[PDB]
């Protein structure tokens, strides 16, 4: 569909395209740099003006922050090698007591995050002791046997 | 018997203000086909939103200040190396340029003479140079200074360099996205249900002006009036025209332009003298196009003022040239044109052309700016250029008392206003990939 | 018990917060860069003073690479999606012949990076080469089968 | 064998040295930082000297930006674990119909990159298929138990 | 049967140097208010580390570098756009000003008269102002010059910037964490035990002065004498006071200010003239508190020098005003003090102010660096401000021969000491997460 | 039953273009001490590529363009704190300088007198000063004037400032590799077998000169003849030589150097006079080494163009001295050999040294760039210097009717050749550990 083609679909149909979605930060950063290289002229241009070459670097250096935060809450959750993961950690029908076939065939996923979108801060802090405490239980049964 | 199940690579976003790249269409020596060094894509390939509505709101729109603020800082790298003319601030000796001068013009231009530095420090040169009046003022074969020298530093804009704008696109750094509205009635503000994705916008050319907005996008269909505020005398109006009017602007005296050096390779261009009779430069636009767009213009003021008002059209209220003319660059010349003689009607219930007188500036403060002041350099020869005035900047008087007549003037000023007018369709968004949902699936444990 | 709230702890307890001190480095680079962002006057100044400019970004860089070097080694030693992990890789008394409940009951982390700082460089060329061993031994087994 | 040591290996010998070549990326940035970091003058010139800073700013960002880009290709196609792993897409004879025992035992890398040079792109289209719908079709397998 | 265990965040650091934020407590046109623009926490909130120990360097705290360079960068660059004064290094026809003047104040100011250039090159005007006479020197109505013009450009420091100091915090980037020791006893070197991490330090003013501390933080409990090294006499001794010693200084003088232009928006600041009689400036301690205070310093310089010993104060040995007076700014002004009237005394086993006779210079070498001068522009009317001594820079004299005397003087002057003692109790470390240790515990084959 | 198997970590990589760290061996003022600030390391241990085939091109060699761009960017920056001497562009009174004067030295040295600025801009004083009369030129006891002063700025290169070119490293960044062939015959082009990888190169002095090449490195076994086309008599050729030839240049006149103040700390360099005779500057080798150097070279030449054929030398067809002289710089002046001397021979099927007499310039248009030039202040004493011929840049004059005579020339002067001379072993590329092999191995489903 595209990249953001999947915006409007629903949740469930949405899901299909999460590789489109995910490859479009690093690759972007690789093909408008490469542009930038490309151009020699606009190499000499990075040196000349020190505003617009400082100005170049913040938005690479932010946009690799960005990605990077998000990939090692992905590591802390223990969802470092997947789009999708399911996790020991129960849904509170006081984030959402919205019937689960709204929220996959009926729902996009850009009205879903206006749904929950007060309660990030919350599921986030229990994936990560989640993940915590299910480290220590795979050391405990490693030193068991 | 829910979970918790998160998914990455989620097709949602957030509203985000970055920096967007300046990319031009792959002009030697202009400014604009460098610094947005980056090509631009043969296909910047469009991708459309099926069903998803956003809001746009273009006089929030930080697209808007990032221009801005690259406009003026390219123009402040440019003229970085150019000549400085600090030298010029000198007693000149002027007296009243004697020829075949029309009644317009008498006294509009001066002829200047002065002691000018050389490449060597015991040498002066006796300069003879046209000047026109608006950038000479008197010290008291009478003394004159220039205008500029009680405020601030002069330099000359390198002859080399253009500025002549060029389509410039704005892409997107990777991790954003430009959401762009096709609403062809969309006003600046609200929801916006045919939206696509782009990497990059669509040309636009860093036009600058003051009250007619010249060769930016026609409206579709209907001309559309925006503003922030309707009844608010305190906003400007930017009207968008869905039809093109022709301004054909003359600069008609044949000016011999003469170099010299005043330092180490320093080169001062001057007007020497003119060719031929003195007339004053101007613009012209037919009277029947001028006459149907404002009345295009009014009928759609009308949903907005009452349809059984009275709608007028008046001349700038006060301030400077650069507040109260139509200024623009013509060919790297400054025109600053009398636009009385189109705001000049009242609205109720064979070409003729309309000829607006211009004065021309040498001394430029550009962006109204309170420091270095730019010159620029004379032009060999006679100037023509053709504009398209693709809208307006209005202003309504306010003061009303419910008089049911409403006045409205060419007022404006404010640049971001010529760039806000087109990018109103765009806004940028921060992609955000990761969240979470419920689902009946548990980690196998 | 905070960032660093167990650096006085023995290893055994400080192991429970290993969660806490991992996110530290990018939670930090997101929030401060936040801060700074939030400030316009403060991006003006970004570019205003050029060597502000370059020593923040040269800050944050370098922030990034100590993180990425620190994930390459875990993911070279099979361990990337583990704040803990037991590896093949037999413990030397020659590095510390200490008893395993000094260890992890009365140390702090503090102290046994002392008690076995001039090995370090050992044991990571070992984990290297047993996790390339590892490696090469699970491809014979799915060529076998 | 040292870096590149195994450049003219056969690709069977070649593998055995992977983890040479991959710790190279971000080892280097760790060390010749630390080179730039022990001169305090060198400090100072990349204030002093605006281009210079710039250059060295600039050739950072990229080497960090081309590890990531590889890390997430591995990461899109269920390899971000791994220095070797095996996939769910099939050899096409039309990219290479090259018999195994020349490709493995006679070929080098670099010869063997020229021999199937055309052909990344598509391969690499095939590999984000097959894991996105592998990891639907687990998903589907945790939803059925 | 043990082996290796890897693990990840391990609550462990190192000893490092890196680049701290400078941040503000969220002063229009200060420095100081700008510049250190990330804002800090409204609650920079310390976690307490139970059960730990670690040592503190102070005069290896790379904390202090850092700052100096900031201070030294900012005032660099907050110099940069201000008006040039190298158009004042002309010849000057000086007199002594002759008005009401007390006694001390005779030859100390003098009347100069020179032509200065205007915003045209063609005119000069005659400007006629008042310098002290530490910035002016002769060049054999007798001739002299600007004191800096045989040895660098004179520029004027901005009317409009503050630089007076506001507290500043110091905050570690990500990766990084400071260590801070409570220890009361804390004399800048070795293991201190109630230590806390924070992310920023408190504020501290960069308050310059060349001998007392100024508006510093005040010791808890008793003095405390800090000294890298107690019997090397080539060491300065910072010490730090339990109470502070209140200062009043003035220059009572109430000046005019004229300013004219002598250049296109070069304006240029001179005392044109002053109102009333001229008196010397001057700082103000009471003798009991500055004597109570030297009491409390000698109790515990005893416990270094011996109980049974005797120690003298005496004032500076030589050297130029920069490094034998009291140097500080007063609201902009520049005063340099005589403190031999506070460093007079012998130790053994009704306020009657002391009155400090101060210099005024307006031309000053910052840093005591050889090049760029500034120029610090008078100030209109009558200067007052009131300090706290928080602290003094002392040095032994050494050359002892066990003669069971030593003296003490008010030495110092090196700018790093004035922030090496509100810094000595942080230190910068990084964060190592990663690390092993044995286990009973394989990884499953 | 063939599946896709995936490897990171794969030793393969492609050519590319990247910007490398310059490094020195760990010369107090010496810019080339300086700038190149990141150490080598004591051993950049090579690792050999055992059965790696790769081609090399060194006219293709982007590591010859960073180079020359660092070569320019550090010497600017040098540059940019220094004395301005805009203040010399004064019409100048000059004459002969009379003394014991040799034939060849008649006029070649100008004694010139002129009003020149000092620290106040009320007093001027009178210079008397030496100069060459390469370095002035007439405006018209004569008038007068700097060369450069028509064209651009002249700014005074500082005296405490060495350029003497020390061995650069030049060092791939991480993500990088250098290869470096080691075939003692290659030609410039083409497949290379012995293969190593580096991370440095060896070190490489930034010497510059026109004609002859100097401190390079040589070649091993043979003469080696190196061009990008053999029959382009457009083309330069490099020829590498496998032994040295020594020059000893002098400048025989012991000159006393006199320095003033023109300003603010602005001192500026000049030769105030002459001690003993006056001489013109030379360089000698010896006959035999450079007529054994020849025949080497012709040697080899033969093998393309002819062996039965006739080559011929001859001087420089024409241009200015930085064209057509042998130009270098010795300790700190500047050169300009008359190199006809050397080049005048025909080759077909008691030292006598070689004296070659040379100009001084002291206004250096430096890599032939219209803007800033720069002046060598001049140097007391006698100048000596002794260099290595590691080189030579021909030109085959081309235009070639088969006579069976071919003319070289000591041709090039294009600064890039001199570096393009000693990088010509070594390649960048880039590292790409990510690729795919066919395998009978499927993931486990
Ligand atoms: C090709 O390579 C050769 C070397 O292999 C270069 O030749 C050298 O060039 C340098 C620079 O011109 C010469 O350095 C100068 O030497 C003068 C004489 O010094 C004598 O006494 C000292 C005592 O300590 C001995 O060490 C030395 O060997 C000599 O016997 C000095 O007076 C000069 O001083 C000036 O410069 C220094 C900074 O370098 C300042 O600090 C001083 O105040 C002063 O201004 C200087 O040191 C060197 O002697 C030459 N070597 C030889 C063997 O002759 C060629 O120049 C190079 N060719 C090209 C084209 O690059
Ligand atoms: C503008 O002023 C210049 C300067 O006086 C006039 O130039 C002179 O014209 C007379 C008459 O042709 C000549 O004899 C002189 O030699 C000219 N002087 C110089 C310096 O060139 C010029 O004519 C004036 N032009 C107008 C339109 O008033
Ligand atoms: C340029 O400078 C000369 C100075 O030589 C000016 O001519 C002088 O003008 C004054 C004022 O009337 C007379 O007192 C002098 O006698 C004149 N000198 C000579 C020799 O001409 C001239 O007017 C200046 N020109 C301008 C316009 O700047
Ligand atoms: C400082 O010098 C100035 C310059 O001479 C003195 O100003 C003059 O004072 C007399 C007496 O009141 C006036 O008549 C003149 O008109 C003033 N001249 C100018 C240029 O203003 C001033 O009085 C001197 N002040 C002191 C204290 O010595
Ligand atoms: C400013 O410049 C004028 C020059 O006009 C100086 O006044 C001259 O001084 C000299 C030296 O005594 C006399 O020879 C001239 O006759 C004076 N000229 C006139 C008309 O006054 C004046 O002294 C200078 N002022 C200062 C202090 O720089
Ligand atoms: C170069 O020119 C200077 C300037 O005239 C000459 O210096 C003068 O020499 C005579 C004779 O010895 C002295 O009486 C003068 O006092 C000197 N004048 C100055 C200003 O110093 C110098 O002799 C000339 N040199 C040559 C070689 O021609
Ligand atoms: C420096 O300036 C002085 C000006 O005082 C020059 O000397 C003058 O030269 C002119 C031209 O011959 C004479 O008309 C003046 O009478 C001279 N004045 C005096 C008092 O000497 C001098 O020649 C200049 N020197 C140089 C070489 O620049
Ligand atoms: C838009 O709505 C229609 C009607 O329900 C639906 O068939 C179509 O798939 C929707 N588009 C997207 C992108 O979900
Ligand atoms: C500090 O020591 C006491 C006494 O053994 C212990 O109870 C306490 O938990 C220790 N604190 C930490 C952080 O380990
Ligand atoms: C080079 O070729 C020889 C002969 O086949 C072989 O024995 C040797 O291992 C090869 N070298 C490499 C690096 O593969």
């Amino acid at each position: 569909l595209g990249f953001l083609g999947a915006a409007g679909s629903t949740m469930g149909a949405a899901s299909m395209t999460l590789t489109v979605q995910a490859r479009n930060l690093l690759s972007g950063i690789v093909q408008q740099q490469s542009n930038l290289l490309r151009a020699p002229e606009c190499q000499q241009h990075l040196l000349k003006d020190t505003h617009w070459g400082i100005k170049q670097l913040q938005a690479r250096v932010l946009a690799v922050e960005h990605y990077l935060r998000d990939q090692q809450l992905l590591g802390i959750w223990g969802c470092s090698g997947k789009l999708i993961c399911c996790t020991n950690v129960p849904w509170n029908s006081s984030w959402s007591n919205r019937n689960l076939s709204e929220i996959w065939d009926n729902m996009t996923w850009l009205q879903w995050d206006k749904e929950i979108s007060n309660y990030t801060q919350i599921i986030y802090g229990l994936l990560e002791e989640s993940q915590n405490q299910q480290e220590k239980n795979e050391q405990d049964l490693l030193e068991l046997d | 018997n829910l979970w918790v199940t998160v998914y990455y690579g989620v097709p949602v976003w957030k509203d985000a203000e970055t920096t967007l790249f300046c990319a031009s269409d792959a002009k030697k020596h202009n400014v604009w086909a460098t610094h947005c060094c980056v090509p631009t894509d043969p296909n910047p390939q469009e991708i459309h939103l099926e069903n998803v509505t956003e809001e746009f709101n273009m006089w929030k729109n930080n697209m808007v200040e990032q221009m801005h603020t690259d406009i003026i800082s390219l123009w402040d790298q440019s003229l970085k190396p150019c000549v400085k003319l600090t030298p010029l601030c000198v007693t000149l000796q002027c007296t009243n340029v004697t020829n075949n001068i029309t009644d317009d013009m008498r006294g509009e231009l001066k002829n200047c003479s002065f002691n000018m530095t050389t490449e060597l420090r015991d040498k002066k040169q006796k300069v003879y140079s046209l000047f026109y009046r608006l950038d000479v003022v008197q010290i008291n074969n009478k003394e004159y200074r220039l205008i500029n020298c009680n405020t601030s530093a002069i330099t000359q804009a390198c002859p080399k360099v253009s500025f002549e704008p060029i389509p410039i696109h704005y892409c997107a750094p990777a991790g954003f996205a430009i959401l762009k509205c096709k609403d062809k009635k969309f006003n600046g503000t609200g929801p916006c249900t045919n939206v696509s994705t782009v990497q990059c916008t669509h040309g636009i050319k860093p036009v600058v002006s003051t009250q007619l907005l010249l060769n930016g996008s026609l409206a579709e269909e209907e001309v559309i009036i925006r503003s922030e505020n309707i009844t608010n005398n305190a906003k400007n109006i930017l009207v968008q025209l869905n039809e093109s009017v022709q301004i054909n602007c003359t600069r008609p005296n044949n000016n011999t332009v003469k170099s010299i050096r005043i330092g180490p390779g320093q080169w001062f261009y001057y007007t020497g003298d003119i060719i031929g009779d003195i007339r004053q430069a101007h613009c012209n636009v037919s009277k029947a196009t001028w006459n149907e767009t404002l009345g295009k213009v009014v009928k759609q003021l009308r949903k907005h003022f009452g349809n059984n008002t009275i709608i007028r059209f008046a001349n700038s209220s006060g301030g400077d040239l650069e507040v109260t003319t139509h200024s623009f660059n013509c060919g790297g010349e400054f025109f600053y044109c009398n636009t009385s003689g189109l705001f000049n009607s009242t609205w109720i219930s064979s070409n003729d052309s309309i000829t607006l007188p211009c004065r021309i500036k040498q001394i430029i403060n550009m962006w109204q700016r309170i420091g270095q002041a730019m010159y620029a350099p004379p032009i060999q020869g006679v100037i023509r250029c053709v504009s398209n005035i693709t809208g307006l900047i209005l202003t309504r008087d306010g003061g009303s008392t419910n008089s049911t007549t409403e006045t409205f003037r060419p007022g404006g000023g404010d640049m971001r206003d010529n760039w806000r007018s087109e990018l109103y369709k765009y806004k940028v968004v921060k992609i955000e990939p990761l969240g979470v949902a419920p689902t009946r699936c548990k980690r196998r444990v």
